[PDB]
This record gives C-alpha cells, structure tokens and sequence, in this order.
C-alpha cells in the first residue's frame, strides 16, 4: 500500500522538507517543493515540504525532531503520506511563543527571530503547528494558533503576523520536548547503539514481547567518571522510547527519617508497576548498596536488603526495566551481580579528541561565535576533560565574552539585552584564558584508544614488521585455516634489545595498524602496586581489557620485577613474586574465544624468570637490532618534520659519522640542534631590538624575522656531544645470550 | 479554606451579580418580611385556585431557619468548590451559551416541576448539573487541605444521607436527575441522531450584551518577503 | 552624558574627597576645594571636594565610604555631580554623638577630636551626614544635626559647635560604619581580586546573567590556616557588595539532638 510509510531521523537541516528516495516520489507522484499531508496521530495532520534525497531507503521516511513534534510521534511509528499540493496563499497569522521565552527579555520577536527565519522561507503553516527559531542563546519556541486561510498557508509576502499577547504556555505533553534527545550525545555511538539494539523491542512492543515468552532483560549498570552524562543518557533514552522515567536520587534515600526510607522506597516501586512500562533509574549505588564490611551501623544492612527483595520480586510482572549509575563496579556489593539482578555492565570512557569536538559542537549551538574559532587543537589540548568541564569552559567563555563587551554604562534591566545578544561574537582569546582557568578532571587516569604511529613514522627493520603482522592480523582475520588445520595461535610475545629503540614505538604502530585499542602499563606502577593493592588491580585491568576486545595488552620495564628481585634491596621480593604469579595465573585464566593480545619489552632478557618463558605463556621472542644506517637516515627522514627544515645535507653521510648509535641518539642531535637554532634566532630578535630602541626607526623597511636556517654549524655544535648511549660489551652480551638461545 | 473571598472579588461584574443573585436568593428570601411558607410551590394550587403570591416565586424555594442556618453555611460552601469547577469544567469559554444553556436547562426542570407538586427547585439543579458535569469528571480522586483519608465510591450516598437525615421528601432530587440526563443528551446524544422539532428557543437577549466574546488578534505587522 | 558617573571603590580615604581626571577638571570648569552636590539614590543629597585623580577613567568617580553612605548607595551605581559654588562659610553646628560609639571616654570632645579634624579642613557638611574622627585610639561618628545655613554648608573657623546632649537613637538605612570593608584586609590582594572578579557580577546583575543564561557557580572553598581572616573576607565581601549574609558554624549544629539539627 502506497499510503504508509515508517519514520526515521532526518538528515537535512530544514524544519518544513523531508528527505524522499526516488522510487517513493515516483510512486507518489510528488516532485521538490511540493506540500504532502503527513497524517499522524491523535488527529494531527502537518504540511511538509518534499525533497529529493535517495540515501534515505523507500520504507523510511527521513524527518526530523521538529516535524516529529508537530506530528505528535515517536519514531518508528507510522504514518499515511499522500500527494497534497492544495495549499493556499495566507493572509494573516496570529501566533503567540512560548511563554518560556521572556525570562528577562521583553524584546520584539519580530524582527529578532521572524525576520532571521522567514526571510525568503516560504514555509507551509497551519494552525496549532509548533517551531522553533535559534537567537542568541535561546531556542525560542512558536505556536500559530490562527492563520487565514485555515488551516493551510504558506510564508509569503502577502502576510501580517498578530504576535501580540502573552506568550502562551507549552501544549502539556510538549513541556517535556523543550530538550533532551538522541542528538544531545556525543561520542557514545557503540553504547548508545546496544543500549537500543537490547531496549527498544521490550519497550516499543511489550505486549508482543510478553506473548511469545521471551524473558527481558532486567539488569543494565553503567560505571564511569562523574559527569560523563550518565543520568543524561538515561533521560534521553526514557524520553525518546516513551516511558514513565521516574528518577530516584541516591544520598537523599539515607537521611529522611531513621528508617522510613524502604516505605517511599516501596511506594515508589508501586506506583511504578502502577504506571505502565517504565524506567526506574538509581544512582550513585555505592551511598546505598557498598561492600558489606564497609558497613558500620545495621540499618544500611537493612536498607540494602530490602532493596535486594523488592527488585528480585519484580520478575516479569510488568516491562519495567531498572537502570544503574555507579563509577567503580568493585565498590559496588557482588551480591548484586547474580543473573536476574543486575547482569548487564556498560563503561562510559573519556571521549577523545573527536568526541572532545563533537561535545563542543553540541555546546556551541545558540551562540554565534567570531569567524576564528577553531577547535581542533583546543580539543587536541584538552584531553582529561569531561562533557561536563567542556560545557563549563563554554559557559565561561561566554561569561569572559560579555564583560569584555563591558558593562557599557546602562542600568540594564530590559533595556539593553536585545541589542546586546543579537550582537555577540567569541574570541579566541576567551578559549585561551579558558584553557587557563581550566582544572581537568580525570588527570591521573588511563585511557584506551587507538594510537596514531604508523609504519612508516618508524622507519626500520621491516622484516620485525612483517613477522608482527603475519602473528597478529592473519589468525583474526583467516580463522579458516587455523580451524582447519587445527593449531591455537600464540598470544604473547616477547621484544628485547638494546634500550631506546622505540620498543613501544613499534608497539603503538602494530596497535594502530591493527585498528584496535591499546592499554599501556609502567613499571613504575606496578611497583607501587606491589606493596598491598596488587590483586584488584590486575583483574580490574585484565577484565578492563577483554570487554575491550579486540585489543592489544602492552608492558612496561618487564625486567624491573627482576631488577628489584637481585640487588641491594631485598624487600618487595615476596610483593614482586605473588605480582608475577597472580598476573602468570590470570593469563593462563584467559580464553581463545577473546581476541585480545599480550605484548611485553624488556632490554635485559637474561634476568627474566624462566617461568615466563614457557609453552602458552610469552614463547614467541624477537631481538631489536641496533639501527645502522639505512635505519639511521629513514629515522632520521622521519622525525625531521619540523616548520623549519632550511634546505639539510645529505643524511648517509650523517648517519654514517653516527654508526653503532641508537635513535636516541639521533633525536637528542637533532633536538640540540633545534635549541641552539632557537637559541639563535632569539638573539637575533633581542639584538635587532636593542639597535631598534638604541637608534629609533633604524630599520623602516620591513625585513621578516631571521630565517629559521638550521645551518652546518648548528649541526656541527651539535654532535659535539655525540652520545653512545648504548654500551658496547652489553651488545656483545645481548647477542650471547640470543645464540645461547639459538642453538 | 477562607479563599473564597479572592475567588469572589476576581469575578467582573455581570458575573458577579449573576453569582451574587443565584446563591443569595435564601439568605434575601429571610428579610423577615414575608415568610419561607409562602412559597411552597404548588403547582396544582396555582393552576387551579388563585395563589397570587407564586407567580413565579415558587420556583426558587429553599427553607432556611434558625436550627439550619449554620448547615446553611456550609451549603454555600460546597457551591463555592462547585462553581469554580463547574465554571472551569465543561463549558468555560462560552459565556452567552453559559446563560442560554442555563435558561433552557430551568425551562425544562419548571416544566417537568410543573409537572409534579414538589418544593425544593435549586438544590436539584445545582445537584443535576453536578452529575451531568462530573459525568465527564468521573474516575478522580480529589481530597481538600484537612484530610488524608478520603476513600472512593462514597461520596453521592454520604450526601444523600445527609440531605435525608434533615428533611424530607428525597425523591425529588430524583426529577432534577433527570434534566441532568437530557442534558447530557444534549451534548452527546442529542443534535445528531433524532432530527425532530426542538422545544427550546435562543432569544435575542443574550446576543444583546455578549459578555467578554472577543476574537481580535490584537494588531499587525507588516511582513513582505 | 559625561555629567552622572558611575561609583565605584576609592584610593584616598579621606572624608572629603571626590577623585576626578584632569579632563573631567577641564569639562566642568570647577576649581579646587570648591563644593560639588551629589544626588543619588533614596533622594539623598551631599556636598563634597573635588580632588584631582589621573587613575579613574572620565566616566569613573572614586568617593569614600563615608559619604558613599552619605548618599546610602554603593559601589556600582550612579551619581549625579554638580557643581556648587554658591556655598558660603558655616555660623553654628550642632552635633549629636551616636548612642553606641563615645561609650568609655569621659572627655572634652573639642579639644581632642573636634579641633584637630575640623581644623583647616573646610569640609562642605549637610543635615543629616555622619562623620567618623580617629582619636586616640578609637573612631568615633558623629551626627551633624543642625547646621547654619540648613541642611547644606561649609565648616568654616568662625563656627560654634554644639556637641551635648543625650545620644541620638540609632537610624535604620544608615548603614553604620566601624564595619569590615575591603581595606580592612592586607597581604591577599591577588586571592581577593580572583574572588571579587567572579562573584560580583551575578550579585550585582541577578537577572542579567540570567538573561545570558549561564550557570553561575553555586559552591566556593577556602581553605588556610584557622585564624587567617576567611570570616573576615566573607563578612567584608557581604557588607561591601550588599547582600543578605547568613552566618552558620557546625559546632552549633552538632550541639543539637540529631533530627532537629
Ligand atoms: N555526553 C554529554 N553530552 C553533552 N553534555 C554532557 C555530556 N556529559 C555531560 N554533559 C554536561 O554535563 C551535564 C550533566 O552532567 P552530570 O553531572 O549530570 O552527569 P551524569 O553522568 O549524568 O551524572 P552525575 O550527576 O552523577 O555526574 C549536562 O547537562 C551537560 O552540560
Ligand atoms: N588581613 C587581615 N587584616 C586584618 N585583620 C586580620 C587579617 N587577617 C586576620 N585578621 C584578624 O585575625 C582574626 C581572624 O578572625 P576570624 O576568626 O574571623 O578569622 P578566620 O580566619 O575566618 O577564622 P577561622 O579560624 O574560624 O577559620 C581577627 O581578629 C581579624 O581581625
Ligand atoms: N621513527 C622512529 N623509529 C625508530 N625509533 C624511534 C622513532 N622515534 C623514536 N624512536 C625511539 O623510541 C625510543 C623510546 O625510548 P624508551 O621508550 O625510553 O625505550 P624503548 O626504546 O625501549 O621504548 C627513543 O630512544 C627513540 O630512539
């Protein structure tokens, strides 16, 4: 039947066209420009505009918030779409905003907003139809309650508005739609897709799901940082299914009255059930339910239970689903991870530099900023940042932008504000004073993603490179011929050589190349980790990277255990074997089902305890070989990107002055080098200044700056210091002990 | 509780008057002057015999007196939290058809009270209109400021009661049910299926003064493109 | 309209001065220790010096807190500035010392605090004014009540001064002084102009930021050393910016009986 026609998200931007795939529009009859009568529920009918875009599929038709709204709708639901181009000229409009809108403003919306959103529009209207126009900083709503003709007419110059009379307020249901949706989340695309994938059938269709007998799911807990929009993401999912989310808040649940607290708590969950399908969302978890011998007094102990009994007895009964905030799962009391209770757990991770941006994006919406901004790198810097410190630099920003404006001599009440907030611009010299008013959150906490090294950024012993890939990408990628021929495929592998020869470099690389995240672990750490809190550390870290499966496990200073176990010290030798034990036994715990990889570096293999070397544990090794050379120029080539390259010599013959030097070494040169240049070039400035302030007007022609020419010389005063790092007898040492190996 | 004085003094003057005269009737009725027995409304005694004094007087007869006027009191009160739901509820932006509903809605209850030989007129149709308006309310639980325990399914018997307990005569009520009933014929079932002649006539009158009416968009403004 | 000017904080602290740029000197024509009249809020009137400041900017006024209350108005609002030449030399001053500031002194109130501070000061004083003189080792106010001409005029050495009588009864919108103010705290500056720059605009503008709609900050700490002055900060911010300050200290809460706590 060529009449419905499921809904979907819109991709265009306008509020009065949808996006139509050719085969519709030819079945239809409809062109561009053409009006339709979308036909929803609850009597609505709303005037749309056809558009020509075949992306979107012929069963779904793309529309987006504003439209869903005027249709009184949700998605997924559907909707008779049929030819309509009988829409007529209007004469007259009178519409009234929202009443939301005049909070301190009593400005002329006029020429504010109408003349901004109509000018050449041509938009359809008809009457009790609801839209919103983008000013300075509020997205101000508008409803036309009487049009002439009625209800159809079109924005035309041949129309008077009547916008006079208190604003009205928003149409009931709608009160909940000033905000909150799908688009107000950023960087969250895997979890937010399987928090719908595993809610939307229960919740679009509970009947249904009731009568063919399948259990829900019961139990959803979601850990992360403060502020990384958690309660965000729970309002949002509630408001858009279509719900009765009735938020619960944590410490208030304690302190009421003595133990009074599981009556509300009860009365809660039944008026819930007596509520139809709903969401009952808890946080902060831990202030109620926290390990048991953290508890102290009894009532908590009570309090605790009673919560266990009353959401273990909800089994079935009615489609209502509890959702979970926490931060750390291990505070959490394990009695609360049984099946039936809460089963299934969700990390909310640090956004990246991307989602960084694409938060911002969000957050600077309203207000129009200078014709500068550029949020790469300040997203770049910003990493340790949550949604909630980006919204706050924002707001500051905003705040730094207006009284850089200045209190401009008024007594500004309602006198000057529409002047003012039609006429903003943000500088960047706000986000730089931000960045220095900004104290991140997260700090000391590890990330995993997927680093940016590539091949060739290294520059050097392709045959290790080759071999790497071989062992890693060919096993995930050709299961085929493992099974058929019927081999497990190592896990571990080994590096050793030299120091400074950018093990990890090679590690980030492989991991970048693999397209899969990586985890990095310092030595340092697991020495502090060897005195009392060692256990819950590496199963919190080994669990942390297999639901991150696929990645890659990397070490760090693999030889220290060894280095402390033999020397002068003597102390955390118990602390360092039960660490090397726990972390051997986890390792063996792992299945082959998870596609996680395991890579540890060492430079003095020879300490190393032989138990890691062994069948199924770290077997496979390769030796790093010093760069010579070829490796030493394309290293070289490949860390001398730099603005000031002047014009360079021959790097053979530099890497031929450097032989039997690691990349270190090269680096550090390099480096020296760029310091004296600097070193150079300030002088020069300070020097042409002082003949400037000496003899004033000396140089009225203008010369740029001296030129960034890191000449020979520069070069030459800087391998002066040209380092051997590396020993030579412990490269005799190395190689022994590899042939030893080698037998 | 003593909100009733903002709720009066908020209403403009027609409105006011209107009010002021509908539930004011009794306590004007007990001047002193003339007693509340002349106006037992017996409309075999004027139809038949002479019965000067009830022209139309008998068609507003309350009895109120010296043991009652304190029950008298509350009365009022109830009509308090009648009118503004009643008002608010059903018809509210209609002030003409207010008026015109209200005069055919008394032609049919004097008629059918013509009918029979009864004596209470207004507590019947404030009774009537009470269910024909809470037949579109019904299913809410509404409790005032003192109370904590109010139940469900008891509060038109616990009424009757006590309307029976001091007086008499109770069927009568029954009669101004019945208006209630045509009145609700009259928005849900009447003007679509019947097609007879129609009984009630829409003087002139109301159209004459038309409350408060008003449909102007204020002014406009000039658009262009 | 370079004639109203918005006040603000001063630097001199004398009671007579008025701080204006030399440019301002050069728009109104005015000399120096002439008499300007001062309008502002709650239709108080006051007479004050000019006194020559190149730091205030052309719209900026620096004024003092004595006559800054004089006026009953804070920093931050607008004044008017006039100038008032016709003011002629004072015949007789009554004052009247207020009832909680000459407690303890016994003394002849004219040759130690009335000689020293009207000598040589010419100060313009109207009815209704309170005056504040260090002494000894204690400031005292004092209220001129009456005054020849009335209620404005100049203290002028052929002035007879009247200062005996039963203690005037406190005002209510006085805005008593002898409490904590800005200067009245040393060795913070930096701490103190981070806190005033981001407290003062939404107390000042409620509805303006509101207006912007930006959230403001809800939660301050301070943290130091006991003793340092942290009460004394909040306590000057409160009386200097104006606003509603409410003092509550945990031993108090902790010496109820639970619930009610
Ligand atoms: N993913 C996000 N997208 C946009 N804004 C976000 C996001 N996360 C946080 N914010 C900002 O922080 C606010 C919500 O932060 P909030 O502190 O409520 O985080 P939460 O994870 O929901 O829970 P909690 O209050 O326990 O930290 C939002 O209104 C917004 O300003
Ligand atoms: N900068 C300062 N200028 C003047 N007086 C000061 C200064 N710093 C401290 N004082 C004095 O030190 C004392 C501090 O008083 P108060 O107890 O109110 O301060 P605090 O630092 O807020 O105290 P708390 O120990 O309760 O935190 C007062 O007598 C105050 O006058
Ligand atoms: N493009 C590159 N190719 C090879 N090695 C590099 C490159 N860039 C940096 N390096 C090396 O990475 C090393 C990092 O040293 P460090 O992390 O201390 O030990 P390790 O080299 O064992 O990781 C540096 O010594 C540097 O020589």
């Amino acid at each position: 039947r060529p009449n419905r026609l499921i809904v979907d998200e819109a991709i265009n931007e306008d509020n009065s066209v949808v996006s139509l795939s050719q085969p519709k529009m030819d079945e239809l009859q409809l062109f561009r420009g053409d009006t339709v009568l979308l036909k929803g529920k609850k009597r609505r009918e709303a005037v749309c505009i056809v558009l020509s875009d075949d992306t979107c599929s012929d069963e779904k038709i793309r529309m987006n918030r504003v439209v869903r709204n005027n249709l009184r709708v949700r998605l997924g639901d559907v909707i008779s779409i049929q030819p309509c181009p009988d829409v007529k000229y209007g004469k007259r409009i009178h519409v009234l905003p929202i009443d939301d809108t005049v909070e301190g403003i009593t400005g002329n919306l006029f020429e504010v907003y109408l003349k901004p959103y109509f000018l050449e529009a041509y938009r359809p209207i008809r009457k009790g139809d609801i839209f919103l126009v983008r000013g300075g900083m509020r997205a101000v709503e508008f409803k036309v309650v009487e049009t002439d003709p009625s209800p159809y007419c079109i924005v035309a110059p041949d129309t008077v508005i009547h916008c006079e009379g208190e604003p009205i307020k928003r149409e009931d249901e709608e009160e909940s739609l000033n905000e909150v949706g799908y688009d107000d989340i950023g960087g969250c695309r895997k979890q937010l897709a399987q928090i719908k994938e595993m809610v939307e059938l229960p919740l679009r269709h509970p009947a249904l799901f009731k009568a063919i007998g399948v259990k829900p799911p019961r139990g959803i807990l979601l850990y992360g940082p403060p502020g990384t929009g958690k309660t965000l993401i729970a309002r949002a999912v509630a408001n858009e299914t279509g719900a009765f989310f009735f938020l619960i808040n944590g410490p208030e649940i304690m302190s009421k009255l003595a133990g009074e607290s599981e009556s509300n708590l009860r009365k809660a969950f039944e008026e819930a059930e007596k509520n139809a399908p709903a969401i009952i969302f808890i946080d902060e978890l831990d202030a109620i339910a926290p390990k048991r011998e953290k508890t102290h007094g009894e009532v908590e102990r009570r309090i605790v239970s009673q919560l266990l009994t009353l959401m273990d007895g909800l089994k079935q009964r009615a489609h209502v689903i509890v959702m979970a905030a926490t931060n750390r799962p291990n505070s959490i009391d394990p009695a609360l991870r049984r099946f039936g209770r809460f089963d299934r757990e969700v990390d909310i991770g640090i956004p990246d530099a991307t989602g960084r941006l694409e938060i911002l994006q969000i957050h600077t919406k309203n207000m129009k900023l200078a014709d500068d901004v550029d949020l790469e790198q300040v997203a770049n810097e910003t990493h340790g940042h949550v949604g909630a410190d980006l919204a706050a630099l924002c707001s500051e920003a905003a705040l730094q932008a207006i009284r850089k404006k200045m209190d401009l001599i008024d007594l500004e009440d309602e006198t000057i504000d529409a002047e003012v907030m039609n006429s903003l611009a943000v500088t960047m010299d706000d986000f730089r004073w931000a960045l220095s008013q900004s104290n991140p959150s997260a700090l000391r906490e590890t990330v995993v993603e997927v680093p940016q090294v590539t091949w060739e950024d290294i520059g050097g012993l392709e045959d290790v490179k080759r071999e790497l890939q071989e062992l890693v990408q060919y096993p995930v990628e050709h299961p085929d011929k493992f099974l058929k021929f019927g081999m497990t495929p190592s896990k571990g592998v080994l590096f050793y050589g030299p120091p400074g020869c950018g093990k990890t470099l090679l590690a980030k690389a492989i991991a970048n190349e693999c397209q899969a995240n990586f985890i990095s672990i310092k030595g340092p750490e697991l020495l502090t980790m060897w005195f009392g809190e060692s256990e819950a550390n590496v199963r919190e870290i080994f669990d942390k990277a297999r639901q991150a499966a696929p990645c890659v496990l990397f070490f760090d200073e693999l030889d220290s255990i060894a280095k402390a176990r033999g020397g002068n010290i003597g102390d955390g030798g118990g602390a360092a074997d039960r660490v090397i034990n726990q972390i051997l036994t986890e390792m063996d715990g792992m299945s082959t089902k998870k596609n996680v990889f395991i890579i540890g570096a060492t430079n003095r293999p020879d300490i190393i305890d032989p138990a890691i070397l062994r069948p199924g544990r770290l077997d496979q090794l390769i030796y790093i070989p010093l760069p010579d050379e070829k490796s030493r120029v394309a290293i070289l080539k490949a860390n001398l990107r730099k603005s000031p390259v002047a014009k360079d010599v021959d790097l053979e013959f530099l890497a031929k002055m450097t032989n039997g030097f690691s990349g270190a070494d090269l680096t550090e040169i390099c480096q020296r080098a760029c310091k004296l240049a600097i070193r150079e070039s300030i002088e020069s400035e300070i020097r042409r200044e002082r003949e400037r302030q000496t003899n004033p007007s000396a140089m009225e022609v203008e010369e740029d700056d001296p030129v960034p020419e890191i000449r020979r010389d520069h070069f030459e005063e800087a391998m002066r210091f040209a380092r051997r790092s590396v020993s030579d007898n412990d490269i005799r040492k190395y190689e022994m002990f590899a042939q030893t190996l080698q037998q | 509780m003593s909100d009733i004085g903002d709720w009066f003094r908020s209403i403009p003057a027609i409105t006011r008057y209107w009010f002021a005269a509908t539930v004011a009737v009794p306590l004007v009725g007990k001047l002193g002057l003339i007693s509340p027995a002349y106006l037992f409304l017996w409309p075999e005694a004027f139809l038949y015999r002479f019965q000067i004094w009830r022209p139309i007087t008998a068609t507003f007869y309350f009895p109120v007196g010296p043991g009652t006027g304190f029950l008298y009191l509350v009365n009022l009160y109830f009509l308090y939290q009648y009118s503004t739901r009643l008002e608010t509820g059903a018809f509210d932006g209609r002030p003409a058809d207010y008026l015109f509903m209200l005069l055919f809605n008394w032609i049919c209850i004097v008629i059918t009270g013509l009918a029979m030989d009864m004596q209470l007129l207004m507590i019947p149709l404030i009774m009537s209109v009470l269910y024909v308006w809470a037949q579109l309310n019904r299913d809410m639980i509404v409790s005032f400021w003192f109370g904590t325990r109010f139940k469900a399914c008891y509060l038109p018997w616990v009424i009757l009661g006590f309307n029976y307990i001091i007086g008499g005569s109770v069927i009568n009520e029954l009669i101004g049910n019945l208006v209630g009933h045509l009145y609700f014929f009259l928005m849900f079932r009447y003007p679509m299926d019947l097609g007879g002649r129609n009984f009630l006539s829409t003087p002139q009158f109301l159209y004459r003064w038309l409350p408060s009416r008003r449909h102007n968009w204020g002014q406009g403004f000039r658009l262009g493109d």
